[PDB]
């Protein structure tokens, strides 16, 4: 089979700049090479076919070139919705094969998160569990530190985090942190808080609530 | 206009046989070569089956002998029959239409893709999620806006899909990637930001769907 290599595996670029990602085949494939776009949770989308031929509906800022073994996809002016992974595909030898993909990240301005906290629902407490959620909304860069405090006691070993993909409109991220306790342990304490640290915050932010307030 | 619709996600055990299905809208399978392409979780794309207009089939050595692609144009149906499934077969399976060739038989590039069918191979059993509300409170407000959501806890396998107000509410929604719990089950949350002033007049319902277990839940999220 033909091995398709793409390098680098990740690019971080500013809006309106020009980007060129490369694809190399382990043997000559002429111009039987195509480019696809895919975002998390979505299906791939054809951008370019046979090295440089345009596709109906694709913005003109996309263009490709190359013949033989070295190929290049160029985005003339990078837009927010261009945050995605880009794959090349050879169709010269059976079976057709894809490259590993190059992920493009948008580099925007610093934006501090909006912090929210949710107490557990009475429906969940009736089942014997208590989940406390801390929400960090629309921030950049993706690095962020979240800490849980119960009655001012720093917690560890009882929480889990998850971060979203980059937003296709404002290029920000969002993060959720869930503290999970048993009903018995939840009713042993009164104050619950999450403390957030981020590059866009000159001082840490703390959202808290009192059990039964 | 032109699109592809596929069957739902499912969980099956090692060694099982399973059939997927895909149907066309505004075009006919009888005049277009069709293919199946899969994407393992966190991996790239792999073509696994193709059929030309004559009905001849193509397979790569990775799955030849285990996968069978077939077609029933009169029924508007494309099928992928898989057998002797194993962990390595866990992936999202897309049906894809071959693109128009420039030379005078598939071209092997794909101009149309379906939404994908997520198939998980595992020895565990399915479990539907429990949905709890994340009620908007004074601790989830800021500058006249309020955050609310739903918690989808303790399910297996992936994925669960979440919509709001039957798809009418999309702006400002964030559905986080699932997290793996110590018990082996998954959990996620879905949140949205709305005007605080309209919390009394508007209704906010999160729609959860877990096809592998045929579970559908609609939870009304009200302030508390």
């Amino acid at each position: 089979d033909v091995v398709m290599t793409q390098s680098p595996g990740f690019r971080s670029v500013t809006l309106k700049e020009k980007v060129s990602i490369t694809c190399q085949a382990s043997q000559t494939i002429g111009t039987n090479l195509h480019w696809y776009q895919q975002k998390p949770g979505q299906s791939p989308k054809l951008l370019i076919k046979y090295s440089s031929q345009s596709i109906s509906g694709v913005p003109s800022r996309f263009s490709g070139s190359g013949s033989g073994t070295d190929f290049t996809l160029t985005i003339n002016s990078l837009e927010a919705d261009d945050a995605a992974t880009y794959y090349c595909q050879q169709t010269n030898s059976f079976p057709c094969t894809f490259g590993p993909g190059t992920k493009v990240e948008i580099k925007r301005t610093v934006a501090a998160p909006s912090v929210f906290i949710f107490p557990p629902s009475d429906e969940q407490l009736k089942s014997g569990t208590a989940s406390v959620v801390c929400l960090l909304n629309n921030f950049y860069p993706r690095e962020a530190k979240v800490q849980w405090k119960v009655d001012n006691a720093l917690q560890s070993g009882n929480s889990q985090e998850s971060v979203t993909e980059q937003d296709s409109k404002d290029s920000t991220y969002s993060l959720s942190s869930t503290l999970t306790l048993s009903k018995a342990d939840y009713e042993k304490h009164k104050v619950y808080a999450c403390e957030v640290t981020h590059q866009g915050l000159s001082s840490p932010v703390t959202k808290s609530f009192n059990r039964g307030e | 206009q032109v699109q592809l619709v596929q069957s739902g996600g499912a969980l099956v055990q090692p060694g099982a046989s399973l059939r997927l299905s895909c149907a066309a809208s505004e075009f006919s399978f009888s005049t277009h070569d069709m293919h199946w392409v899969r994407q393992a979780p966190g991996k790239g794309l792999e073509w696994v089956s193709g059929i030309n207009i004559h009905g001849g089939t193509y397979y790569p050595d990775s799955v030849k002998g285990r996968f069978t692609i077939s077609r029933d144009s009169a029924k508007n149906s494309l099928y992928l029959q898989m057998s002797s499934l194993r962990d390595g077969d866990t992936a999202v399976y897309f049906c894809a239409r071959g693109g128009k060739p420039i030379y005078y038989y598939p071209s092997w590039y794909f101009d149309l893709w379906g939404p994908g069918t997520p198939i998980t191979i595992s020895s565990a059993s399915t479990k539907g999620p429990s949905v709890f509300p994340l009620a908007p409170s004074s601790k989830s407000t800021s500058g006249g806006t309020a955050a609310l959501g739903c918690l989808v806890k303790d399910y297996f396998p992936e994925p669960v899909t979440v919509s709001w107000n039957s798809g009418a509410l999309t702006s400002g929604v964030h559905t986080f990637p699932a997290v793996l719990q110590s018990s082996g089950l998954y959990s996620l949350s879905s949140v949205v930001t709305v005007p605080s002033s309209s919390l009394g007049t508007q209704t906010y319902i999160c729609n959860v769907n877990h096809k592998p277990s045929n579970t559908k839940v609609d939870k009304r999220v009200e302030p508390k």
